[PDB]
C-alpha cells in the first residue's frame, strides 16, 4: 500500500525526469561540433620523469602554483616534487602504507591524503620548525578514503567507500557536512571553480552534483555501464566528465541535466582510471588500464593523440592551473610530465 | 521490516522531487555555450596551440 | 539372525556399517540381547588377548545399544556379567580405565534404574524440564548455503522442521519408561491409547513423577531392590493415573523398538565467520550443540573464531552462564590430517529421514572426546605501541604475501589497486625433546615469513633475499616453537594470521611466538 | 654393535610402587659400573633419552 504507492511515485517521477530531459535533447554535441575545424593531432612529448617511488603510484595532484605537485604511492610515501627541477621538495613517509589519494592545497601549505585507514590525514608543509608535521587525522569515515580536495587551509571535502562524501573543518576535526545518497563506493570527486558545488563519481555507474553550502544532491547523472573511477568539472564549471570501467568516458552538463557526449572506441576495451580537462577544455586527457593516456577532442569526440610513456597502468594524471603541462603517475613507479 | 524500506523509499522520492524541480536548458544551447567558451579561451591554452619553446618552462630553461 | 548380527559386527569394527547394525537390531527387540552378549564375549577376548585398539569401539557399541534396548529380562544376567567384564580393566593405562569406570557408572545406573539413561538423554534433547531437574541440549546448525552441499542442506531443512511435539514427546517417553521396566507385561497399544486421550499438563505431571523415581531408584545401593521398588513405584503411579490392567498382564505382550525423538534442531545461515552470530541467536543445567560443515579454507576462519570467542568469553562469560558449548566438525587440510589418523573417524563420520541424518543425529550424541590442536599465542607490537595477543591456529604469514592477499581482496580497491626485503631479527628456540632448548639468533634480509604447522611444533618458511633488483629467494624450513621477530619502526611488514585476508595486519615492529567451555571433538 | 652408552632405571621404587610417567635420563658412557642406578650429573653435555 504505502510502499507500493511510494514505489510507483518513484517510478513515475523517474519518467517525468526522463521526459523533462528528452525535451531538452534537441540536438547532439557531435552534430553542433561537426562544423568546427578538427583539432588535428596532439603530438605530445615526455618532458620530465619523476623517479624515486619504489612501487606503484596511486595518486597525484598539482599545486595551484603549477610547479609543485604531490604524489602518493604504493611504497607508502607522499612525495612533493618541483616539476621544473625534478628535485623532491618533500619525501613524507606515511603511518599507513595503503595510501590511495593526495591533494595539494590551493595555498600550498597543507597537503591531504588517505586510504584504507579510513582517515584523511592532513599534513602541514610550513611547520613551526619547518618539518612535515601531521596537522590532523580527519577520522569518521567507515570505509577507505577514496579521494579528497581542499576547499581551503581549514576546510576539505573527502569521498569514501561508505558510499558517501563529507566536508570537514580541519580545525575541529569534525565532519561539517555529510553528503549521503550514493549506492556504491564513491571513487572520486571534484570541486567546481565555484566552491559551492562539487560533483562525485561512484561505483554505481552514476555521478551526482552536490551542494557544498547546504549538503543536498541537486542532480544525478547516469549513462555509464560500469563503475565510475574519475570525475572532474569543465573549466567553466557548468559541465563535468566521467570515466568508467566500461571503457568509455561521458560528458554531462548540469544545466541540461543529461549526457552530451560519449568518448569511446571499439579498439578501446579497458576502463578509464582518470580524466582531466585542458585549461580551455578543448582537450580531454583520459588515463587507461593499457599503459596509455589518450588525448580526445572534447568537442569532436575524436581521439586526437595518445600519451604512451609508461610501462604499467596509467593510474593518475593531472593538469596545471595554467595548463602548461600534463602530469601522469603510473604503476611503473614513475610520473611523467608532458607538453 | 517496513520502517526502513519506507524511510528509504521516502528519501528516494524526496530526492527525485528535488532533481525534477529544476529548470533545464536545451542541449543545443548547452553545446553552443561550451563551444563558444573553448573558442574564447582557446588562445590561453598551451595544450591546444603549441606555444613558443621560450615560454615552455620544461624545455628551454634549467635555472628557475 | 544370530550369525548375521555377529558377522555384521565383524564388519562393524573393520563405513555405514554402524548404521546397518543399529537398524538391524532396531527391527526386533530380540537382536539387542544377541548383540550385547556377542559384544561382551568379544570384550573378554580383549580383556585376555590384548590389542588395546579394540576397547573404544566396543565400549561405544555397548553404550549405544544398552542406551536404547527396550527392555531387559528381570532374570537376565547381562548387566551383572558386563560389570564383571569391565571391572577387570582398571589395570590398563589411562584413559582405558577412565572409559571403563564411566561405563561401569552407566551400568550401575542401568541396574539401579532401568531406562534412566535414555529418558535423561531425551528429556535434555527435547527441552522438557521438571520443576526441579531442568535439562536442555539444543543442537543448532551453522550452514553457509554456497559452501554446504545440496543433500546436507536438505538434512538441515528437515531437522529445522519441528518433527516431534511436546505431547507426542511426552507420550513416547512415558512409553519407553513403562516398557523398560514392565516390558512384556505392558501392552504398548493399551497405554498409548489410554494416553493420547489425556492432556499435555497431566502428561507432564506424570512424566515428572516418573523421571523423579527413575533417579531416586538409580541412587540406591540395592540395584535389584531399587529395581523392583521402582516397578512398584511406577505401578502405584499408573494405578492413580487411570490405565490399570494395561500393566502387569499375564499375557506375553510383545516388545518393540521405541525410537529416539529427534532433538530441537534450529538452522541459522552462516554468511559470517565470527561467532557473534551465536550471541545474536542467544538474544532470540543445560548444554548447546553447535554443528558446522568443514570446508578447506573455512578451516582457518573456523579456528580463528574459536580463538576469538574463547578469549572474548574469558574476558566476560556471557555464552557460558547458562549453556555449555559443544562444537562439532563435519568434513565436506585439517580434514586430511584427521582422515588418516583415527580409523573410527575415517569409518563412521569422515564419509558423511535419511541415513545421513540418522548418522548425524547419532555421531552428535555419543562422541565426547575433545582432541584439540595447539593454539599459538602471539603478541605483536606496532610503531604506535599497540600490544595484544590474538591467536592463529593453522599458519601465519608476513612480508609481501599478506600484502598481495589484501591487494586482491580489496574489490573496489583491487580494481583501482617486487617484494622489498625486510631486515629483521630472528630469535628462535629450537625445541629439545628432553627440555634443553637451544637458542640461535640472526639478523637476515628476508621478504616474507610464513609460519606453518608441522605440545606441538611449528615449521617456519623463511624467504631470504641475499640481493635485490626479482629478489633472490632461499626458502628454508626450520622447526621452532618460540620465535621472536624484531622489525625496526622504519620497516613495517604485512602480517596475516590464519591465511584469512580479513586479518591482514601492517605496521608491526615486533612479533613474539610461543605455543600456549567450548571443545571441538574427535570421534576416537 | 660396539657399546657406546648405557643407563639403568629401577622399575619398582624404594617405596613399593611402580614407575609411571615421563622420564628423561642422562646416559653414562663407556664390572659394577654397569649396575649403577643413578643419573649422570653432567646435565649440559650428556646424552639424554
Amino acid at each position: 500500500s504505502e510502499l507500493d504507492q511510494l514505489r510507483q511515485e518513484a517510478e513515475q517521477l523517474k519518467n517525468q525526469i526522463r521526459d523533462a530531459r528528452k525535451a531538452c535533447a534537441d540536438a547532439t554535441l557531435s552534430q553542433i561540433t561537426n562544423n568546427i575545424d578538427p583539432v588535428g593531432r596532439i603530438q605530445m612529448r615526455t618532458r620530465r620523469t619523476l623517479r624515486g617511488h619504489l612501487a606503484k603510484i596511486y595518486a597525484m595532484h598539482w599545486g595551484t602554483d603549477s610547479r609543485l605537485l604531490v604524489s602518493a604511492s604504493q611504497d607508502g610515501k607522499l612525495i612533493i616534487w618541483d616539476s621544473y627541477t625534478t628535485n623532491k621538495v618533500h619525501a613524507i613517509p606515511l603511518r599507513s602504507s595503503w595510501v590511495m589519494t593526495c591533494a595539494y592545497a590551493p595555498s600550498g601549505n597543507y597537503v591531504a591524503c588517505g586510504g584504507l585507514d579510513n582517515i584523511c590525514s592532513i599534513y602541514n608543509l610550513k611547520t613551526r620548525e619547518g618539518n612535515v608535521r601531521v596537522s590532523r587525522e580527519l577520522a569518521g569515515h567507515t570505509g577507505y578514503l577514496s579521494c579528497c580536495r581542499f576547499l581551503d587551509d581549514n576546510q576539505i571535502v573527502t569521498s569514501s567507500g561508505d558510499t558517501t562524501c563529507a566536508l570537514w573543518d580541519i580545525e575541529t576535526g569534525q565532519q561539517t557536512t555529510t553528503f549521503t545518497g550514493h549506492t556504491g563506493d564513491v571513487m572520486s570527486l571534484s570541486l567546481a571553480p565555484d566552491t559551492r558545488l562539487f560533483v562525485s563519481g561512484a561505483c554505481d555507474a552514476s555521478a551526482k552534483l552536490w551542494d557544498v553550502r547546504e549538503g543536498m544532491c541537486r542532480q544525478t547523472f547516469t549513462g555509464h555501464e560500469s563503475d565510475i573511477n574519475a570525475i572532474c568539472f569543465f573549466p567553466n564549471g557548468n559541465a563535468f566528465a566521467t570515466g568508467s570501467d566500461d571503457a568509455t568516458c561521458r560528458l554531462f552538463d548540469l544545466r541540461a541535466d543529461q549526457e552530451l557526449m560519449t568518448y569511446s572506441h571499439d579498439n578501446i576495451i579497458c576502463g578509464i582510471t582518470s580524466v582531466s580537462f585542458s585549461k580551455s577544455g578543448r582537450l580531454l586527457l583520459a588515463g587507461y588500464d593499457d599503459f596509455n593516456c589518450n588525448v580526445w577532442d572534447a568537442l569532436k569526440a575524436d581521439r586526437a593523440g595518445v600519451l604512451a610513456g609508461h610501462d604499467n597502468r596509467v593510474s593518475c594524471l593531472g593538469v596545471t592551473d595554467d595548463g602548461m603541462a600534463v602530469a601522469t603517475g603510473s604503476w611503473d613507479s614513475f610520473l611523467k610530465i608532458w607538453n | 521490516n517496513n520502517t526502513a524500506s519506507i524511510a528509504q523509499a521516502r528519501k528516494l522520492v524526496e530526492q527525485l522531487k528535488m532533481e525534477a524541480n529544476i529548470d533545464r536548458i536545451k542541449v543545443s544551447k548547452a553545446a553552443a555555450d561550451l563551444m563558444a567558451y573553448c573558442e574564447a579561451h582557446a588562445k590561453e591554452d598551451p595544450l591546444l596551440t603549441p606555444v613558443p619553446a621560450s615560454e615552455n618552462p620544461f624545455r628551454e630553461k634549467k635555472f628557475f | 539372525t544370530e550369525d548375521r548380527i555377529q558377522h555384521a559386527l565383524e564388519r562393524c569394527l573393520h563405513c555405514l556399517n554402524c548404521w546397518s547394525l543399529q537398524e538391524l537390531v532396531s527391527r526386533d527387540p530380540g537382536h539387542f540381547l544377541i548383540l550385547l552378549e556377542q559384544i561382551l564375549q568379544k570384550t573378554r577376548e580383549v580383556q585376555e588377548k590384548g590389542t588395546y585398539d579394540l576397547l573404544a569401539p566396543l565400549a561405544l557399541l555397548f553404550y549405544s545399544t544398552v542406551l536404547c534396548t527396550p527392555h531387559f529380562p528381570p532374570d537376565s544376567d547381562l548387566l551383572l556379567k558386563a560389570a564383571r567384564t569391565y571391572h577387570r580393566f582398571l589395570t590398563w593405562p589411562v584413559p582405558y580405565c577412565s572409559i571403563c569406570q564411566e561405563l561401569l557408572t552407566f551400568i550401575d545406573a542401568e541396574l539401579k534404574a532401568p531406562g534412566i539413561s535414555y529418558q535423561r538423554l531425551v528429556r535434555a534433547e527435547q527441552g522438557l524440564s521438571t520443576r526441579s531437574h531442568r535439562s536442555s541440549t539444543v543442537t543448532v546448525l551453522l550452514l553457509n548455503p554456497v559452501e554446504v552441499q545440496a543433500e546436507f542442506l536438505d538434512v538441515a531443512d528437515k531437522l529445522s522442521t519441528p518433527g516431534p511435539s511436546p505431547h507426542s514427546a511426552y507420550i513416547t517417553l512415558l512409553l519407553h519408561a513403562f516398557q523398560a521396566t514392565f516390558g512384556a507385561h505392558c501392552d504398548l497399544s493399551g497405554l498409548h491409547r489410554r494416553l493420547q486421550s489425556k492432556t499435555l499438563a497431566e502428561l507432564e505431571a506424570i512424566f515428572t513423577e516418573t523421571a523423579e523415581a527413575q533417579e531416586l531408584a538409580s541412587g540406591i545401593g540395592d540395584a535389584a531392590e531399587a529395581r523392583q521398588w521402582l516397578r512398584t513405584k511406577l505401578q502405584a503411579v499408573g494405578e492413580k493415573a487411570g490405565f490399570p490392567g494395561v500393566l502387569d498382564t499375564a499375557k506375553p505382550g510383545k516388545l518393540r523398538t521405541i525410537p529416539i525423538p529427534v532433538a530441537r534442531c534450529y538452522t541459522y545461515s552462516w554468511n559470517q565467520d565470527s561467532f557473534d552470530i551465536l550471541q545474536e541467536i542467544l538474544l532470540k543445567a543445560s548444554t548447546l550443540r553447535v554443528v558446522v560443515f568443514g570446508s578447506d579454507r573455512i578451516s582457518g576462519k573456523v579456528a580463528r573464531a574459536y580463538s576469538n570467542l574463547r578469549r572474548l568469553e574469558n574476558n566476560r562469560p556471557l555464552l557460558t552462564r547458562f549453556f555449555k558449548l559443544q562444537f562439532f566438525y563435519v568434513p565436506v587440510d585439517i580434514s586430511h590430517y584427521l582422515g588418516m589418523l583415527d580409523p573410527w573417524y575415517e569409518r563412521n563420520v569422515l564419509g558423511l529421514l535419511p541415513i545421513l541424518a540418522d548418522m548425524l543425529l547419532y555421531y552428535c550424541r555419543f562422541a565426547a572426546r575433545p582432541v584439540l590442536l595447539q593454539v599459538y599465542q602471539t603478541e605483536l607490537t606496532f610503531i604506535t605501541g599497540e600490544k595484544t595477543t590474538e591467536i592463529f591456529i593453522h599458519s601465519l604469514e608476513l612480508g609481501h604475501s599478506a600484502a598481495t592477499r589484501a591487494i586482491k581482496a580489496s574489490g573496489p580497491g583491487s580494481k583501482r589497486l617486487e617484494a622489498v626485503p625486510l631486515t629483521l631479527q630472528i630469535i628462535y628456540s629450537k625445541g629439545a625433546i628432553s627440555g634443553r632448548s637451544r637458542w640461535s639468533n640472526m639478523e637476515k634480509l628476508c621478504t616474507s615469513v610464513n609460519l606453518s604447522k608441522a605440545t606441538e611444533a611449528l615449521t617456519l618458511n623463511l624467504t631470504e633475499v641475499v640481493k635485490r633488483q626479482f629478489n633472490q629467494i632461499s626458502t628454508s624450513q626450520i622447526k621452532v616453537d618460540k620465535v621472536q621477530i624484531i622489525g625496526s619502526n622504519s620497516c613495517p611488514f604485512a602480517v596475516c594470521l590464519d591465511q584469512d585476508e580479513r586479518k591482514i595486519l601492517q605496521s608491526v615492529i615486533r612479533c613474539e611466538v610461543s605455543p600456549c567451555c567450548l571443545p571441538i571433538m574427535t570421534f576416537s | 654393535a660396539q657399546l657406546l652408552y648405557y643407563v639403568n632405571l629401577l622399575l619398582i621404587d624404594h617405596r613399593f610402587l611402580l614407575r609411571h610417567g615421563e622420564y628423561v635420563l642422562h646416559m653414562w658412557q663407556l664390572n659394577a659400573d654397569k649396575l649403577t642406578s643413578a643419573t649422570n650429573p653432567d646435565k649440559e653435555n650428556s646424552m639424554s633419552i
